[PDB]
């Protein structure tokens, strides 16, 4: 469950916060994939 | 000598660091604020922004106002102002405040008081303690971070 | 939730416009692992052995023998929960401030919730980057009036039990002297059997400027940067060496390996800014919101970070 | 420290409801308003249930037990892990159990915070009124119920 | 005031070198230990770790204890402590000992004696000889390698 997935519909603020954390983690992984030292 | 003077320019200013960026005259309110703080507003006479204020009475044709003053007539601290309506936002002296106030033209821990113009000055009857040194904004404009936490016995 | 909570909906819509932290470039993907702990501590146990005296010669009869001792160390990582508050315009009050060009009050510095949240999150991320690099929390350029943190909360620049070198004030413009101190620190580094790893060097702009002058008649082809890369390749088993420049640093050079065995960052999964459910509402157009973040989680082995400080006295 | 019941030798009996609240773990106030201002500050020492003062030295200012003309507020709770103290500013009134100097404190007595942040019988600097007699909990620990309502 | 470091370490120890890794307060026992050594335990009164001890008696309700001390009351040296049970491991003065002991706030070969607080000091009643120089652990705490072999004459 991440904010990147548009089909994700949070029910409560706890799920929303969890989705925010997952979004940050996925963005970090994507940044390391895109980065080319 | 206004809170947020407005002027267009041909160039954008550059921000380099996130530190020492709150030391501007436009920064209103308190540096650390509680949701239970009591806030009032009054018609402003003069320009009492970031100064201690007193209740001033006219001929009775108009309502009472607040003007920059201190001493034994201190009523509160003017933390914000709206220039369109001439409204001064006042924190009563019964509520503690922590923020930048105008200082008379001083080191952390020094005891301060309010002069006749509402400016802070080094020492009486009010708990006012400086938390930093004076910061010069204009030739006659100095601001200091301070904590005001009530009155004093004698 | 998005039907009832406009602020949550706005945060979801605007969260993608906040840029990634720059501290991600200072580590490798294997060196970052999240922990599910908002506030508290994490404990690890390590065991060590030492010799107490010279060994005992076995000849004829003897029963008094030299001993080997053991010790245990408990490493603890502390995490702290911090919060900011910011003022903004109430949702229903925007239409009375929607100018043609923008939305918001210019005179009183009032912004809509989305823009205010984005700007505040960016500033908080800058603060987090500064903490992770230097290990201090302050809003003054002087660096004074620091926030009192818990123990066992360190950054790359103040981690204790690491190699520190100091360049004298009179030699602050002599690249040969600076690089001599760098050589001394590189020699004193202790990477053990984890030496075959890439290395990372973080420098300040003045040092970056000095690194491009020719090596010294000065060498025609090679530069001080090339000499530094070769020197580091000497100790890292000729692995990759990455050089980064940061404006946070001032006259300081930081060299450390990009290996998870020696240095590992275990941030809380809630380290980056997260909105709070509580919103202060009133009878006016001004509302207040809160942002939470978590600090702490850097773990390093002793004598694996070289910190060179060029005194500008 | 703050919770001396975690070294209990036996289970307590919870049938009675009278004389059950005069303890050192009763953090906060007896009567609390939703609009009471609470400020958290770093502390050095043991300021729990005592008057506190601000100490400025480089680190941010911290609070420690004190009183007199240096009184800033009252500490009502502590987080030990973060070493942080919750303080009610002296501009806000308070009712609750606070540390007293000795056991000679009686009802209706006017009280003052001393240099250690303890309440002692008496001009004065603040308005503090004892609502109960001093009650002993440890051999050197006395608590008294007090209404603190500003400065004289 | 604790056998093991009270403060949890902020880093991972570097296990590379083998030299000078034993000058720590957590080094219990002796550098050279015999399998025929007589070892006792006693209820600990105070923290007599790495200190000379004496026998302390009370009213008689409880058994005797051991506390830090020396002089004419020396009974043994404490080489280990179990904190959970409050047990002090004592090596009787009639059994020779070689190990790191607390030194009063000294070169190899110097003759030492135990003071009233169980600390070794440079010299009468007890045969103790220092085998090294004082190593500083805390600003007020020093340890020295010493050999204690019985009580001398006169």
């Amino acid at each position: 469950a991440s904010l990147l997935d548009s089909n994700f519909v949070p029910i409560n603020f706890t799920e929303f916060v969890q989705a925010i954390s997952n979004t940050y983690k996925q963005r970090r992984i994507q940044f390391y994939e895109n980065l080319k030292r | 000598l206004m809170k947020n003077p407005q002027q267009d320019s041909g160039l954008l200013s550059n921000s380099i660091d996130f530190r020492d960026q709150n030391l501007i005259f436009s920064n209103s309110g308190g540096v650390c604020t509680s949701s239970k703080d009591k806030i009032e507003n009054y018609p402003a006479k003069g320009y009492p922004y970031k100064r201690g204020v007193k209740l001033s009475f006219g001929d009775g044709t108009t309502e009472l106002e607040v003007e920059a003053g201190g001493g034994d007539d201190l009523y509160g601290v003017c933390s914000d102002i709206d220039e369109f309506s001439g409204m001064a936002t006042v924190i009563p002296i019964t509520n503690n405040f922590t923020g930048y106030l105008t200082l008379k033209k001083v080191n952390p821990g020094d005891k301060l008081n309010f002069n006749q113009h509402g400016e802070l000055e080094k020492v009486k009857s009010v708990n006012a303690i400086a938390l930093s040194k004076a910061h010069k904004l204009t030739e006659d404009l100095f601001i200091v971070l301070a904590s005001v936490f009530g009155n004093r016995a004698i | 939730l998005f039907d009832e909570n406009y602020y949550a909906k706005a945060v979801a819509n605007i969260i993608g416009e906040v840029k990634d932290p720059i501290m991600y470039k200072w580590f490798s993907p294997d060196q970052i692992e999240d922990v599910d702990l908002q506030m508290g501590y994490q404990k690890t146990v390590k065991w060590d052995a030492f010799l107490n005296a010279n060994p005992t010669t076995i000849a004829n009869e003897v029963n008094t023998i030299s001993t080997i001792g053991f010790s245990s160390e408990v490493v603890r990582l502390n995490y702290l929960k911090l919060q900011y508050k910011f003022r903004h315009l109430k949702q229903t009050s925007e239409k009375f401030y929607t100018s043609d060009s923008y939305i918001g009050d210019i005179n009183n510095n009032l912004l809509p919730f989305a823009q205010a949240y984005k700007l505040a999150s960016s500033e908080i991320i800058k603060l987090i980057n500064h903490f992770v690099l230097t290990g201090t929390v302050s809003i003054q350029k002087d660096g004074k009036n620091q926030k009192r943190l818990l123990p066992n909360m360190y950054g790359l620049l103040n981690m204790p039990e690491q190699i520190k070198e100091e360049v004298a004030s009179g030699d602050k413009d002599k690249m040969d002297k600076i690089f001599e101190k760098i050589e001394a620190g590189l020699s004193k580094l202790e990477l053990g059997d984890e030496f075959s790893t890439p290395m990372m060097v973080i420098v300040d702009p003045a040092t970056s400027l000095k690194l491009v002058k020719p090596y010294a008649a000065a060498s025609s082809c090679e530069k001080w940067e090339d000499v530094l890369i070769q020197t580091i390749k000497a100790i890292n088993n000729r692995e990759d060496v990455y050089i980064e420049t940061s404006n946070l640093l001032k006259h300081k050079i930081l060299i450390y390996p990009l290996n998870s065995e020696l240095i590992k960052f275990k941030p809380s999964k809630y380290m980056l800014p997260t909105p709070n459910e509580q919103v202060d509402k009133d009878s006016t157009d001004v509302a207040h919101s809160y942002i939470d973040f978590v600090l702490g989680g850097l773990l390093a082995t002793r004598k694996t970070i070289l910190q060179v400080n060029i005194k500008q006295s | 420290m703050k919770n001396p019941q975690h070294d209990a030798s036996l289970l307590s009996n919870s049938n009675e409801f009278r004389d059950k609240n005069v303890e050192f773990f009763a953090s906060g106030g007896t009567r609390t308003s939703k609009f009471d201002k609470l400020e958290n500050h770093p502390f050095l020492g043991y300021p729990y249930k005592r008057g506190v003062k601000r100490v400025i030295q480089h680190y941010e200012p911290h609070v420690e037990a004190g009183g007199g003309e240096d009184l800033y507020g009252i500490c009502i709770d502590i987080d030990e892990f973060s070493k942080t103290a919750t303080i009610v500013p002296i501009t806000n009134n308070f009712e609750g159990y606070l540390v007293a100097k000795d056991s000679t404190v009686k009802v209706k007595d006017k009280l003052i915070f001393n240099k250690d942040g303890a309440l002692e019988k008496v001009k004065a600097t603040i308005n503090a009124t004892a609502l109960t007699d001093a009650k002993q909990i440890s051999n050197e620990v006395y608590l008294v119920k007090v209404a603190v309502f500003g400065n004289k």
